[PDB]
């Protein structure tokens, strides 16, 4: 039924926790009602402890399991409780709640089912290695979770585990607490970073979360705690992988219903014990107030005060907590004045005057705080504020009880450990700016002040002593005894919770979102108490599950987030979409009515006189109100305000805005409303200000995004930038750095500086060094750029990084990070950013970074590059780029017009046996076959072919060649594709074509000189890769059988522009040069992919522009649709992970029904990936979709297998593909997948050339690759990428074809520009240039220096150069500008082939080949290879040098270096026969040498680096036999 | 300006510029024909007017050349900003010219500068300033080079240019008295020049190479002999807080006012 809107209102529960939704409570036993004037007073006595059972003691710490026992010293027994359950702590996986009231010491409870997890990890000959798992120890206190990891530390240190406190900023520390086990957080933190998915990377290794004192389910920051554990149950149900969830509370009602939450086994599972296990027995004593006016009940509870204290004067102690700062003393002195009123009654807190140790309070009399005016007599004061040290000196002097009297602040409960006799809260209410009002404190405040009530060792028996308003009196009581409810508060926060799990991915639609609202303690609530949820018992009977009210709820918040633009969701699917500001607003924990302010307020031509006002618009301030009293502070502070306010007057918006700027200039307050606001408003402040900066940054605003990230970084470091960068190092003195300032001398003219003009500025030499030390150690970058234009509308950018700073990890820490964003000609516009972090290891070491920038019609003067630190303030570098002299190239001429043709029938040639070989496949040749026919069949000229992949070219060529077929019995046809995977691809193919059809022998090239002599002239058409084709023909004029072909067909030409291009294109060209002597023609026919400058290809390869036939991407056989899917994650592990969920979502979108590719990153990642998608594919309560046939069916194939994993993955309909695969493996999952029975096949990319098997959709995932040898992550070659695309083609079926990139933000714009786009393809020939010259010199093809010229003008590069000269950084257009040029060229080619001792250089005009050169031509061997060889090998070199010079061969350096590389190397270095001098194993030359030592001691590698050794192998021989040269 | 007060009114006015942006007026009158045509592309406008501020006069200097066979026209394609200070009446601005790379492809096409108050004539102040560069610089050609005065009319910007005499270039290099009224100042001595605004084309910006342009707010660390370097890079806003240092370094402060509030509550991070 459809859904009905309802009001969150009046269904919320104000003053939460305050709460009390029993309105009834009880007495203890002994308890009695006494009323005074003006206050009644409530008296409970000790509750009575159980006894002890038949036959149950307690159990010291030895007969507990041998490990475990380990870090226990200093406690010989376990505590009751402790006790009673060790049993499921320690022998059970079952889920755990304990209700036990406070000083029952639950810790020690959870801490053993940690040493359980602790244990489940450990080895004979190691303990508790750390990388199998993580726990997460969630506390609902700051001070708490410092001192807990302050303690924990130490005592799990005998195990050496490393446990730390979670306040890492996202980025810097992340890397930091990946080495880091058993972390401790606040629920909030844990929320925040799992929503942006630091903690994704940490998960599954995750087998135990602690939630310690949960009943903070009753406070307003219950939803967190509730969205936490929703979140990991939910979790938990669709990966089946379990974690253990351990429950701490507080003793309360509702236990059984925080089971239910916990998935915690009643039966098993449940622990509760009551308010008589309490270790040091509590009495009682609430005094209520009755009085209306407060100013007589300032008085009234003074004087309770006092006669309470009084009481206890005699041998005893009094602890006071007050809620206020300052009071802390204004309390004491009070007591002191009073007791002095007294006529020195109430004195003599000793035994005697000398007694008790009165010089203990008098010895100790100089100290930082007020407590010199305290100490002489009997009492002082505790607080963080006065004093750090001190704090401590003052706990020590509680201890030892010397002091009998101690008011304090509630931070002291929850810091460090120190109970007493009797504690006094004075009362129960705060300040709350959050709320803008006074109310009541929390909870777990008193819980924990009172909690202190009463000595472990020195005490019989504790009391405590609340003095409250009696109107709140009854609450108090249903608390500290247990009457109290404990419900959710999230119905308030349900919009915002909503929001986030939507962002994370984790609902779709509003199914998943009531399934998710079924994982909620306020579901279970709502179950069992419809009554106080707001249902109506005989509608609750209408509807048991509350699907309808479940359905309701959440529909009005997601109209509530679709009307604040969070989401786009229509109500007829149901479905949810995320939008950026959505997510900016999960991210940064900011309301949905905060984030839609900002979307309204926030414009391009902000000033930060406005971008302040904007700020305090922020819905989180909402109840933040200006007071009379302090309107005459605000004034002065108003007027001593850098930024003008002035659009204001005193309203809210004013206040928050003169107290952000108090804090960053730094300005102390009078007012203690004031302070606390300050504090509220600064704090919640970076947040706000930080999803300002990252929504006006993603709109591409320059100016706001400066202003406003150095907002953030003046919040961060509470200062203004006009202060010196150096007061950013803590460890600097105030006096100097003032010093410095006093004097103007711009902070950038410090490095020009040494130590000793530094000091000569200030004239305080002394500072001279130490200030020097700070200059350098500030975060400094230098950077040069590469600009290459690519088309009239994009230009090339690689930007160097290179660190100009010192890093100090005491300072820099583990990373630093920096935004790259280039800003347009008026800094107005940021044309692109991208996010780069420099790590520890790679400070000093120069990063290349590559990004394309658009350019436009008015062609500026320039762009800027601008680098700045994100956390560090004043540090930036900006690096024009002038266009000044900028050439663009020429516009690019349109594709010819696929014309409109009668679809051509195979019965076009007249033979019938060629027509044999096509008419059982397709009726029909495609658009572009028969637009190229006539020409390419029926005519005897070059043709050139670009289609995009998928167009068919292949038979296109096959045209040529049946044509060469009737022109000869005997005639020879040499083709050509640059991909060895694609020539044996083509081969298999033409193999049965022509030799089984048509008896025409076929051939394929390989390694050998010889026996590929003799394979080609015995075949007809010879199938060859670039380098096999260029050795043999570099020595055309002797081999008959090279000038003797017919036919010649280049395949995939634009693969020009790649790298091994240039070997293709210097074939081509030979090509054509022996067409040149030979006086024959010999047809060339080159096909590629859409190319914007094809006319450059046709008219270098000798095409008319008539039989030029070039074709726009949109022209396929099979329409494609292309989406690409932007991921703003930079760290590639997260990356890659979040984009899991959306693959199977792509498939349930695109292609439901139909075959699918996944291309992945890594060899392995296609396991992980065919596994995840079986794991999200039982979420979808769809199992085994993707498989099409019966289990009995595919037993015959999962025989013939040996990985374990693929039996599985292929099972359920998925498999993989990769490099390790036994090729029967990977012929057997392609015949599934095209037969039908398996719908899905993930494949590593490394696979995307050499694939016979296509799709319908295909779903790339993640575009970059990894690196070892810079160690970075390095973007897919873009052709490569477009075969990926094009291997989504089934025109024998479908009507479409479909493909999802994803891929990171960086990299979307270049995607959504040139996979749509027709190509530019350019010459790299320039670069790889004195292999051939040598070679050619070899042969007497370049005789001299004008020879070397004319060469040059036979190919691609000649061609390119004028058309797009600034590529080549050939400065002019012109004639005489290309000649010399090229000369320049051949100048410094063949002078450096010179200074080899590859030739000599005759009379400065002609050359001759020598030694060297003739070997190197001859091995076909690099000839700096062989240069190295000519200055290493000597008189005395032997196997051990052979073996490193041989290494250190330029074929040798192709080699790749795989993720964490560095250690697996050196543990098969550390085992080979001849060592290494001080060897970098992220090198190439080393990992052949020991890979080649391996392979002499013939040991067995893993199949990965046995695949590199067999590759070394290939071609080692040929460089030994140089060397024997 | 009373430096303190007088600086913040001005400076929540200029956080305004921008909409001035959008409504400019150009003089038209009476084009000599046989003078010279300056162009001015749009966006190098809009930026100079968004940097200034309504009462200091900023300026910038002028760089440009002649579209390919049409030397009557000058194309301005860049401004340069240089280590300055103004009057509401003038501007000081050091005796070194730009000197630098992307320069010197092109030629120096005089000056531009914004004033707070429309005249219709070039302020005696500025046929001064123009002649006296002139004086010290053959590579400014008198016949060549000009001075566009862009004024700040009601929520506007409107703009002219002039072109000295010779009458005026002698009358100016002789000048001392700079006062609104000197001896001997004529309407003789300048000539208004014909000048377009374009969208076809992008100028660029030229700014100093370790500092910033804007030195107002620090009037002794400027001097007439002062040497520069250049950068390709756009100015920084008139009241940028780099412009500002003395004004952030206001700080004086005891760090132990953190003692008060030292409750930290904190939570998240």
């Amino acid at each position: 039924a459809p859904r009905q809107v309802l009001d969150l209102e009046d269904l919320v529960f104000t003053q939460g926790s305050h709460f009390m939704a029993n309105k009834r409570c009880q007495l203890p036993d002994g308890s009695f009602r006494r009323q005074r004037k003006g206050y009644e007073e409530v008296h409970v006595p000790a509750l009575k402890p159980k006894p002890f059972g038949s036959e149950e003691q307690l159990l010291p710490v030895e007969k507990l399991p041998k490990y475990a026992q380990a870090g226990f010293e200093g406690f010989k027994t376990l505590n009751r409780i402790q006790s009673k359950l060790y049993r499921a702590a320690l022998e059970t996986d079952e889920n755990l709640l304990l209700c036990a009231p406070t000083g029952a010491g639950k810790t020690n409870v959870a801490l053993m089912c940690m040493l359980r997890e602790i244990g489940k990890h450990i080895n004979m000959d190691g303990t508790i290695n750390v990388d199998d798992f993580k726990i997460i120890y969630i506390a609902p206190m700051r001070s708490l979770v410092q001192e807990m990891v302050g303690s924990f530390g130490k005592r799990l240190a005998t195990y050496g585990i490393t446990v730390a406190e979670l306040t890492g900023d996202h980025q810097l520390c992340k890397e930091e607490i990946s080495a880091t086990q058993i972390i401790v957080c606040t629920p909030e933190k844990w929320d925040i970073i799992t929503r942006k998915g630091g903690e994704r990377t940490y998960t599954q290794l995750v087998r135990l979360i602690i939630l310690d004192e949960i009943h903070l389910l009753h406070d307003d920051r219950g939803p967190v705690l509730e969205a936490l554990v929703a979140r990991a149950i939910r979790n938990i149900e669709m990966t089946q992988e379990d974690v253990r969830l351990i429950g701490l509370s507080a003793t309360l009602p509702n236990y059984e219903d925080v089971a239910t939450f916990l998935r915690v086994d009643p039966a098993k599972g449940l622990f509760y014990f009551d308010n008589s296990f309490r270790p040091v027995p509590l009495e009682q004593t609430y005094v209520g107030i009755t009085e209306k006016k407060a100013i007589k009940r300032f008085q009234i509870m003074n004087e309770i005060v006092y006669e309470k204290i009084m009481e206890h004067a005699g041998k005893n102690q009094v602890l006071v907590f007050v809620h206020s700062r300052k009071e802390t003393g204004k309390t004491a002195r009070a007591i002191r004045d009073m007791c002095l009123e007294k006529d020195t009654l109430g004195l003599f807190l000793r035994e005697g005057s000398a007694s008790t140790e009165v010089l203990r309070t008098e010895a100790e009399q100089c100290k930082n705080l007020e407590l010199k005016d305290l100490l002489p007599y009997g009492f002082a004061i505790h607080h963080a504020g006065m004093t750090r040290v001190d704090r401590t000196l003052v706990e020590d002097l509680f201890a030892d009880k010397h002091i009998q009297v101690l008011v304090s602040t509630a931070t002291l409960a929850w810091g460090v450990n120190l109970p007493a006799h009797t504690v006094i809260i004075k009362g129960t209410q705060v300040y709350s700016p959050e709320k803008g009002r006074w109310t009541e404190l929390g909870a777990l405040d008193i819980l924990q002040m009172l909690g202190r009530a009463g000595r472990p060792q020195y005490d019989t028996k504790g009391e405590g002593i609340l003095i409250t308003s009696h109107g709140e009196l009854q609450y108090y009581l249903s608390l500290l005894n247990q009457q109290l409810p404990i419900e959710s508060q999230m119905v308030s926060k349900l919009p915002d919770m909503l929001n986030a799990e939507i962002v994370l991915g984790n609902v779709q639609n509003a199914k998943d979102a009531v399934n998710w609202l079924g994982y909620a303690y306020l579901y279970i609530r709502m179950l069992r108490s419809p009554t106080l949820y707001g249902i109506s018992h005989d509608d609750l009977k209408g509807d048991p599950l509350l699907d309808q009210r479940r359905l309701d709820l959440v529909h009005t918040a997601a109209l509530m987030l679709d009307k604040n633009n969070l989401v786009k969701y229509d109500k007829k699917t149901g479905n949810f979409q995320v939008t950026e500001l959505g997510r900016i607003a999960s991210h940064y924990y900011i309301t949905n009515d905060t984030v839609q302010t900002y979307n309204q307020l926030l414009k391009p031509t902000l000033s930060e006189i406005e971008l302040f006002r904007v700020f305090s618009l922020s819905s989180e301030f909402k109840n933040i109100t200006v007071r009379e009293e302090e309107k005459l502070e605000l004034q002065k502070l108003l007027e001593r305000v850098p930024i003008p306010v002035k659009e204001s007057i005193e309203e809210p918006s004013a206040k928050i805005n003169v107290l952000l700027q108090a804090f960053i200039s730094q300005l102390k307050l009078e007012g203690f409303a004031l302070m606390a606001d300050m504090v509220y408003v600064t704090q919640s402040a970076g947040r706000l200000m930080r999803a300002i900066f990252e929504i006006v940054l993603n709109r591409g605003w320059a100016q706001l995004t400066d202003k406003t990230l150095n907002l953030c970084k003046m919040i961060d470091k509470r200062m203004w930038q006009s202060m010196c960068p150096l007061r950013q190092f803590r460890k600097l003195p105030e006096e100097v750095v003032k010093k410095i300032e006093k004097k103007n001398f711009p902070f950038e003219r410090l490095y020009d500086l040494n130590h000793n003009e530094i000091g000569e500025l200030i004239r305080m030499p002394k500072m001279g060094k130490t200030i020097h030390k700070y200059v350098h150690l500030f975060p400094k970058l230098e950077l040069s750029v590469h600009l290459q234009p690519i088309t009239r509308s994009t230009l090339k950018v690689e930007l160097t990084i290179t660190p100009d700073f010192q890093w100090d990890e005491k300072v820099h820490g583990s990373s630093e990070a920096f935004w790259i964003l280039v800003e347009d000609v008026d800094s107005e516009v940021i044309l692109h950013h991208e996010y780069f972090l420099l790590k520890a290891k790679y400070a000093q070491d120069e990063h290349l970074i590559t990004f394309f920038v658009p350019v436009f019609e008015p062609l500026p003067p320039q762009y800027f590059i601008r680098v700045v630190s994100d956390r560090w303030l004043s540090c930036e570098t900006q690096l024009p780029v002038s266009f000044r002299h900028l050439i663009l190239p020429e516009k690019y001429p349109p594709p010819t017009e696929l014309l409109d043709l009668q679809p051509l029938p195979v019965s076009a040639l007249r033979n019938s046996a060629f027509e044999s070989l096509y008419q059982d496949k397709f009726p029909f040749f495609n658009p572009i076959q028969t637009q190229v026919f006539n020409t390419v069949y029926n005519s005897d000229d070059n043709v050139f072919v670009g289609a995009p992949t998928g167009s068919g070219k292949t038979i296109c060529a096959e045209f040529a060649i049946l044509r060469m077929l009737l022109q000869s019995s005997e005639g020879r046809c040499v083709y050509i594709t640059p991909m060895e995977a694609l020539a044996e691809q083509v081969y298999m193919d033409w193999y049965e074509k022509f030799q089984d059809r048509l008896n025409k022998k076929v051939v394929l090239l390989t390694g050998e000189t010889s026996t590929d002599l003799k394979l080609l002239g015995k075949g007809n058409i010879i199938i060859s890769t670039p380098e096999k084709w260029d050795i043999l023909s570099r020595r055309w004029k002797q081999r008959k059988n090279v000038q003797n072909i017919n036919l010649f067909v280049v395949d995939e030409v634009h693969l020009i522009g790649g790298e091994n291009g240039p070997v293709l294109e210097v074939i081509c060209s030979r090509m054509r040069y022996i067409s040149s002597q030979i006086e024959r023609p010999i047809r060339i026919v080159a096909l590629s992919s859409s190319l914007s400058n094809a006319k450059d290809v046709a008219h270098w390869l000798g095409c008319s522009a008539t039989s030029t036939f070039n074709f726009h991407p949109n022209v396929r056989p099979v329409p494609l649709e292309l989406h690409i899917q932007g991921f703003n994650i930079s760290h590639t592990q997260t990356r890659l992970l979040s984009m899991a969920k959306p693959v199977y979502h792509a498939i349930t979108k695109h292609s439901p029904k139909k075959p699918v590719i996944v291309f992945v990153p890594s060899r392995k990642q296609t396991r992980l990936t065919a596994i995840d998608i079986l794991t999200t594919c039982a979420a979808d309560i769809q199992r085994q979709r993707f498989l099409h046939c019966t289990e009995k069916d595919l037993i015959p194939y999962l025989e013939k297998l040996s990985d374990s994993t693929l039996k599985e993955t292929l099972l359920n309909g998925v498999g993989y593909l990769h490099e390790g695969l036994s090729p029967m493996e990977r012929r057997l999952v392609e015949q599934l997948f095209s037969s039908g029975a398996i719908q899905v096949v993930v494949a590593s990319r490394s696979l995307c050339w050499g694939m016979n098997v296509a799709a319908h959709l295909v779903i790339i995932m993640d575009t970059q690759y990894y690196n070892g040898k810079i160690h970075a992550y390095v973007d897919y070659p873009i052709y490569d990428v477009l075969q990926m695309v094009g291997h989504a083609n089934r025109p024998l079926q479908d009507d479409e074809g479909r493909c999802v990139i994803m891929c990171q933000g960086s990299k979307k714009d270049f995607f959504k520009k040139f996979l749509y786009e027709p190509l530019p393809v350019e010459s790299h020939l320039d670069h790889c240039m004195h292999d051939h010259f040598n070679a050619e010199i070899v042969t007497k093809t370049i005789e001299n220096k004008q020879d070397a010229v004319d060469y040059l003008t036979w190919t691609f590069l000649y061609r390119r150069m004028t058309q797009n000269p600034n590529y080549y950084n050939l400065q002019g257009i012109s004639h005489r500008h290309l000649s010399d040029h090229l000369s320049e060229l051949v100048e410094q080619t063949l002078s450096d082939l010179e200074q080899s001792k590859c030739i000599s250089i005759e009379d400065e005009m002609d050359v001759a080949p020598l030694n060297l050169g003739m070997i190197a031509a001859y091995y076909y061997i690099n000839y700096t290879t062989i240069e190295l060889f000519s200055m290493s090998l000597n008189a005395k070199t032997k196997v051990r040098g052979l073996i490193e010079i041989i290494s250190n061969a330029a074929e040798y350096e192709n080699i790749p270096i795989r993720h964490h590389e560095d250690n697996l190397l050196r543990q098969l270095a550390q085992k080979v026969p001849h060592k290494l001098n001080n060897p970098k194993f992220n090198d190439p030359h080393v990992k052949t040498n020991l890979l080649l030592q391996a392979h002499l001691s013939r040991m067995q590698l893993s199949a990965e680096l046995q695949s590199d050794t067999e590759e070394i192998l290939s071609k080692a021989i040929r460089l030994i036999q140089a060397c024997v040269d | 300006f009373s430096s303190k007060t007088e600086w913040r009114v001005r400076a929540i006015s200029a956080a305004n510029l921008h909409l001035r942006t959008n409504h400019i007026y150009v003089s038209s009158d009476d084009i000599k024909e046989t003078g010279y045509t300056y162009i001015l592309p749009k966006n190098v406008l809009k930026k100079f007017i968004c940097i200034s501020d309504l009462r200091a006069q900023i300026a910038g200097y002028l760089y440009g050349v002649s579209p390919p066979d049409n030397p009557q026209v000058k194309e301005i394609r860049c401004i340069v900003m240089v280590p300055q200070w103004g009057t509401h009446q003038t501007v000081h601005l050091p005796g070194q010219l730009p000197q630098h790379e992307y320069l010197k492809e092109m030629e120096p096409l005089g000056w531009i500068h914004t004033q707070p108050n429309e005249s219709p004539q070039l302020s005696p102040q500025d046929v001064t300033t123009h002649a006296k560069i002139m004086a010290d610089n053959p590579s400014w050609d008198g016949e060549k080079t000009i001075i566009i005065t862009c004024s700040f009319t009601p929520g506007s910007c409107t703009l002219t240019a002039y072109k000295l005499t010779p009458s005026g270039y002698e009358w100016g290099r002789q000048n001392t008295d700079k006062g609104n009224n000197p001896k001997g100042y004529l309407p003789s001595h300048y000539e208004r020049v014909q000048m377009l605004l374009s969208d076809r084309f992008l100028g660029f910006f030229m700014v100093p190479a370790q500092s910033s342009w804007n030195y107002n707010f620090m009037g002794v660390r400027h001097d007439p002999n002062m040497k520069y370097e250049l950068q390709l890079a756009n100015p920084k806003e008139f009241y940028h807080e780099v412009h500002r240092p003395s004004h952030f370094l206001n700080f004086a402060l005891l760090q132990e006012g953190e003692v008060y509030s030292a409750d930290r509550e904190d939570l998240y991070a």
